[PDB]
């Protein structure tokens, strides 16, 4: 495919990105909390050595400060990656997201940008997170025009999704399913590549239901397409929609219209869910193509719990049952 | 003595409380008094006449435009103003200290920085106005500026939210090599958001040139500096992130003009923040918004004014009179009056506009919207003020 | 119907509620940006005189410090009523509201809770405040479990909505359509009186097709009603949410049953809005009783601007229009 | 004389900025030396024997269970700790001097206060575990603590935001005449964060009766305090909000207890706040997630460690010796010990708990998602962890 590649798990593609990133753009800076020394899930490990201390660096304990000082530092047109720790942590930056980096370029008639803005962030459930080290707060952002939101589903993925965050020439904030950092490695190019924002990626192609998802949930959603096949006859297509916002609303369309069934999944709660945006656009799209009613099957409307994570958590019996009571409806 | 990582100082065997000094704090630095007059010959910057009279026409000159656009605003025609009147000497005297290239970051009432760097008094009325000219295209309220040939970045609204930027800025001019200062100003209210503390930290631990300019006109709108804070002002904070820090008369334009200069100086040359703290007084309302009569003004008019203190000045050094008085009155008002006239006439720009620069391209769905509203306005337009917009 | 009424317009039944509210609770304080002298938009007025300056007073300029503070006084049982002088100038206090206020009484298991907490601030659309004095946030927190958010139409419903929530047991954000603080009067208990927290009105009862929607934009699809029943015979069914979350899911899907057809408009931006997850849930509950898709009707995916707002704003025309088209379909 | 009502000042004629004074920073408070003997009698706090034994029988129970905990979780059996390891003297000579009733709110590493308030060894092992006799349902990470009996403020993860809150509770406190002081502890990462500058600032302008805690113990996570800031450590930024301040050696319990009792007398008299930074070092690692070794010990386990000091103090004063410390040892182990057991044994609590208290009542679609769990449990409950949750 993309020259030589070699066996990477998620945090360690992460790390080829950034890599790939200072080698090639010489304005490009790495900083936030504890970077310099690897970084607490290790995503920076070797960087500040090969690149220097001015390059990949700690800031202090500020998170409005980091966020702030990164879009300042894209201002200038130098490319900007800042880490927030834990997606859990990013709300001390809301309103430099919302107010500032998302309505920079709007609000200055394009005198002046933030588009060499990315923000990296650890997400999802991880076990035993809890309130504050779980969250998934893509629907926070999703109600704001003039950032993209992007969550990588494998290694590979995560490597191509972010160098196009890191080189879009829009504010971005990239979401690294935590829970996979250390999971399974597959084949990533070492050389620098590409995969396309705002576009969705249909894994696997089937007629009866379309099953969307991102992150982590796009492997739950897989096994439960063989689930249906094996326990009901029935064929699923799975879509990892990758890109949060701008999200790719043709082809969740055009694979409703083809099969009449949807069903999306997300850790994240129900109420105000990125789910609702996406069954709301495909009803008034598809509706004459509906055979029953969009699912959603989510977080309940709750705080993620330490020791209740197992009974919390859309997993794939939860899935499963949701898509049965669809496809008898 | 002590091992401990986190600080640097002897062990004490007595227990005593650090108390703060408010009662007599930070001395304001001034050059000159109240009739003009300099105090001490070793600090008087010495500017040549042409420059003294850049600062003075610059400030006069905003001033006629305040009063214009105020009562503009009062008569219907824009929508909202802020006057700068009693703070035009910080501006004015720190723009003068900058490189045309060091770039401006700010909060809303620092538009004499724009005057000094040549502004177009047509394009503060375009963005006043949101007419065709405007090179923000509409999008904002009035007076929230920007400039990328004048190197002054768009206003916003959200107070302090500039400040962690411009130390980003900052960070990258050090980077660059840049050989560039950036200067970041904001109100002592603004001083109270989280994003000042954050500012302040980021530059002194990352080592950026960049000068933090406070003004510290005595109130937030309703809000008194009794109620803002309870420490020796803006000033008293620096020291404590490891910051240079400075009071200065900001009525006084030759005090704000040699603390600027130096601190540019140092910033650049040590990469190293520095903070002034400039006092003056707020002798406006806080806005159109605003009837400041519901809470509080001719002292500060008549007897500490940066505009009455440069003019004795300038009086006393026999390099103005009332002759050329009367005469910049006269021209300033004639100049302001043709770039308002000429604003007024100018449509709005295309309603089309509202759409792009939400991202670089315009994405798909966005689009779609775009194309919404066109069909939209062919069936129902007449409903809408299409007349007074660019088609 | 409650006692002795009087004229008000918002504002003013805003001040009314909060006199009531200081006469009858003595624990109960009022504290924000420039609170003192009256507010900006006279919210407040008179009350520092009659009841001290220890339970009206001034904070420093700091969003994140004012709603911190009031969960604070509100974790001791004492009743906390904090101004944010504009709703768009919440964002910096979002990590307070989210992470905090919203999971104080879940993630102590009741040990503390902040439930005397009341967040009050000005909201939606002014006719020139652009991008800063114009914002309708509901969508952000619709998304966070554990807090509410209420929105009334006028006065009367004001000072209703704003005493429950001031005296519900859980933390509040109230946000009050700046627009309607001078518009017309209408009377006002003097005296206290409460309207129930999620619990949509049916405003005007109607067969063909139901419109929803919360604070000024009441008023516009009630004209909408009005021009669909001269120019297309079309009896609408009207109803004012009035609670954002948790809703009343009940009352607006035994509308939807009734006529078929459902329309939603708000003025914050479409995607991510809070219409996609009133329009998701009415999809999966009246599925079968859909004649056709629901329609929303909201503001631009962009920032709100300054020049341009009778454009961005969705109006009664851009309303007819969709709701032509609905009944068309 | 300076007018401006920004600040309390004289004029200065000169221009000279403000140096902040770092290398000689705020002197270090200290009672006694580290072979545990008074430096100045006049200082020294004479408490009795039976409350200086507790102050040492809690440091040791705490490191106890600290042992115990730390190694629980390497091996499996919760799933994360943080231990006070170097700083367990800031914990209980604080506690020490606070009335049972002063409120506490707390970062994470402040265990010793529950500990000298004598919460339950079951309780703190019940919330480790998630059991079902933690009062937190064990809805959050271990060590994230809370106790309304002993107005111990439950711990939440987020850094910084429970100091505004703090302040908060001061402000109420004070109106209701409570005459009770409430404390906050936090790092001097924490201190960072915006929500620092904001609790700081609103201590200072509305008079709360606030102790501001410090555990300054020279990093956060990886980042060392040269990273953190570059003035005078967190003690040097309270004067300039307006805050009595003081720096104490945080491995003196007796240093740690009489600026606390000082404090807390003035601000209750004063309805002042006061800042106290509490100088240590973090001997373990961050958290059982962390290893130190990827990133920087025995100067400080070994020749500066509170309990060290303050035994030696015992030894000296012949209130303690080898048999006691052997036997004080060995009874604290059994005792935590006979707790761990008994919360292992305990079941997880029912997995309904998960909804409740979301709201004070649960909304009614919000039972509809715990009605559809139970539903769902019936069917598929055999892919479930059941057996180890109360039924
Ligand atoms: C985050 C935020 N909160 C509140 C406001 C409303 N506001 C606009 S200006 C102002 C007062 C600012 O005072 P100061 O910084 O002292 O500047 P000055 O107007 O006195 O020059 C306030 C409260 C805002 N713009 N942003
Ligand atoms: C807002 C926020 N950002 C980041 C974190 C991740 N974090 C948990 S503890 C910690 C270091 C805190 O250091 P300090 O305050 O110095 O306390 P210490 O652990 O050294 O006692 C960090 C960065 C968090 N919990 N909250
Ligand atoms: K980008
Ligand atoms: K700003
Ligand atoms: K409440
Ligand atoms: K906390
Ligand atoms: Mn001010
Ligand atoms: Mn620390």
């Amino acid at each position: 495919e993309y020259g030589q590649t070699q066996k990477m798990n998620l945090f360690q593609s992460v790390t080829s990105a950034l890599d790939n990133s200072l080698a090639k753009d010489p304005t490009a800076v790495i900083f936030g909390e504890d970077v310099a020394f690897g970084g607490v899930f290790r995503c920076t490990v070797g960087l500040r050595d090969k690149y220097g201390k001015d390059r990949v660096f700690n800031t202090p304990l500020c998170e409005q400060g980091i966020v702030g000082f990164g879009i300042g530092i894209a201002v200038t047109g130098a490319t900007a990656i800042a880490e927030i720790q834990f997606a859990d942590y990013i709300f001390p930056a809301f309103d430099q997201i919302v107010n500032e980096a998302a309505k920079y370029r709007y609000r200055s008639g394009d005198l002046f940008n933030c588009g060499s803005l990315t923000i990296r962030s650890p997400w999802g459930c991880v076990g035993h997170g809890a309130l504050y080290h779980s969250q998934s707060p893509e629907a926070f952002f999703a109600h704001c025009p003039g950032i993209k939101v992007v969550i990588p589903r494998s290694p590979f993925q995560a490597k191509g999704l972010l160098l196009s965050c890191i080189e879009d020439k829009n504010p971005c904030i990239f979401f690294e399913p935590k829970i996979l950092y250390r999971a399974a490695a597959e084949e990533v190019p070492i050389e620098p590549y590409n995969i396309p924002l705002s576009q969705a990626e249909v894994i696997q192609e089937g007629s009866d239901v379309t099953l969307v998802a991102w992150g982590t949930q796009v492997h739950v959603i897989r096994e439960v397409a063989s689930m249906a096949k094996e326990k009901l006859g029935v064929s699923c297509e799975v879509i990892d929609l990758r890109t949060i916002i701008p999200w790719d609303v043709d082809t969740i369309c055009k694979s409703v219209i083809k099969t009449g069934r949807l069903l999306i999944s997300h850790e994240a709660p129900l109420t105000g869910g990125f789910a609702s945006e996406i069954s709301s656009t495909v009803q008034e799209e598809c509706f004459l193509n509906l055979e029953a009613p969009i699912s959603r099957v989510c977080g309940y409307d709750t705080p993620f719990p330490h020791i209740f994570e197992p009974f919390y958590i859309p997993d794939k019996w939860k899935c499963y049952d949701a898509l049965r009571k669809m496809i008898n409806y | 003595k002590p091992q401990f990582p986190g600080a640097s100082a002897e062990f004490i065997d007595k227990l005593e409380f650090i108390q703060p000094n408010v009662i007599s704090g930070i001395p304001i630095y001034r050059v000159m008094d109240r009739q003009g007059q300099i105090i001490n010959p070793s600090e008087d910057p010495h500017l040549p006449k042409e420059k003294v009279l850049k600062l003075y026409k610059s400030m006069t000159l905003l001033n006629t435009m305040d009063r214009i656009l105020y009562e503009s605003q009062r008569q219907g025609r824009i929508s909202f103003y802020m006057t700068n009147y009693g703070e035009e000497g910080t501006h004015v005297g720190s723009a003068a200290a900058l490189d045309n290239t060091d770039l401006v970051f700010g909060q809303y009432r620092e538009a004499g920085v724009l005057m000094y760097r040549d502004y177009p008094l047509e394009l503060f009325m375009a963005q006043c106005y949101g007419n065709i000219s405007d090179l923000g295209k509409g999008r904002q309220m009035p007076v929230h500026y920007g400039c990328k040939e004048r190197h002054f970045v768009t206003i916003s609204s959200p107070l302090a939210t500039q400040i962690p930027q411009a130390v980003g800025a900052a960070y990258a001019a050090k980077r660059a090599n840049a050989n560039r200062v950036v200067i970041c100003y904001f109100g002592e209210g603004a001083a109270s958001e989280g994003d000042a503390h954050a500012g302040f930290n980021f530059a002194a631990t990352l080592e950026c040139p960049i000068i933090f300019f406070c003004r510290n006109n005595g109130y937030a709108i309703s809000t008194p500096t009794s109620e803002q804070y309870r420490g020796d002002g803006i000033a008293a904070r620096g020291p404590g992130y490891g910051i240079m820090s400075i009071r200065v008369d900001g009525n006084d334009v030759f005090a704000v003009y040699n603390a600027t200069k130096e601190a540019r100086r140092r910033a650049v040359a040590e990469n190293q923040p520095f903070l002034i703290e400039a006092m003056t007084y707020r002798i406006g309302h806080h806005s159109t918004s605003d009837d400041s009569s519901a809470y509080r003004v001719n002292y500060w008019d008549k007897q500490d004014h940066p505009i009455s203190r440069l003019r004795h000045y300038l009086l006393s050094q026999g390099w103005w009179d009332e002759e050329q008085e009367k005469a910049w009155r006269k021209q300033s008002r004639r100049k302001v009056m043709e770039a308002f006239e000429q604003a007024e006439r100018k449509p709005k720009p295309n309603p089309n506009l509202l759409f792009s620069d939400v991202y670089q391209e315009m994405p798909a769905q966005l689009r779609k919207q775009q194309e919404s509203l066109a069909r939209h306005l062919q069936t129902y337009g007449e409903h809408y003020p299409l007349d007074h917009f660019d088609k």
